């Protein structure tokens, strides 16, 4: 399957949740592969412009 | 999940893990799994004197 | 409203899916006009007649 | 071949711009990766 809609879901999931969490309670992404995703396509992306 | 607060336990925290999140990240589409990684387990301890 | 900590709350009905549907048919009513114009053009030769 | 289709050039540039928005559209709804599958 497409791995950066199910990121792009599962974050907006976690931040509509915030408010349900109790109070003192935090969570810190560890690993997002969303972010290589991102910089691959922007990188070959100028790369066919320029 | 870390809590700045000192407040709740790591049993507690896990346990909003396992019967929370588990469930809410998991009704994403096309997520095929949601595993919990450390924290405890509360268990029910019933130590006999022999 | 504010919420119990463990529970969440969701929207659904028929509105999810007629978003879509109307959404795709506004893709496919141009595209159609389209493929029948050249199909007019290239029966009369001339923009006029289409 | 290439005469064939001077003649006829008002459908040839029709046909073209029809393509350009098709694939500008496919172009601008399409998924993205980083890697295909190995595993």
């Amino acid at each position: 399957k497409n791995a950066r809609e199910v990121i792009a879901a599962v974050k907006d999931k976690l931040e509509t949740l915030k408010s349900s969490l109790p109070e003192g309670v935090e969570i810190v992404t560890t690993y997002d592969r969303s972010q290589l995703i991102d910089r691959a396509i922007d990188n070959l992306s100028g790369k066919l412009l320029e | 999940l870390v809590d700045r607060s000192g407040k709740h336990d790591l049993a507690d925290l896990r346990s909003l893990q396992d019967w929370f999140l588990k469930y809410e990240l998991k009704t994403i589409p096309d997520v095929a799994e949601v595993a919990s990684v450390g924290g405890v387990v509360k268990e029910y301890q019933v130590v006999i004197d022999p | 409203v504010q919420l119990k900590p463990g529970t969440s709350v969701a929207f659904s009905g028929q509105f999810e899916l007629l978003e879509r549907a109307n959404h795709k048919l506004k893709l496919m009513v141009p595209m159609t006009l389209m493929i029948i114009f050249v199909l007019l053009y290239l029966a009369f030769r001339r923009v006029g007649e289409a | 071949i290439i005469r064939r289709s001077v003649a006829n050039r008002f459908l040839v540039l029709m046909g073209a711009l029809f393509l350009s928005i098709w694939g500008t559209w496919t172009i601008i709804n399409t998924p993205v990766d980083a890697l295909p599958d190995l595993s």
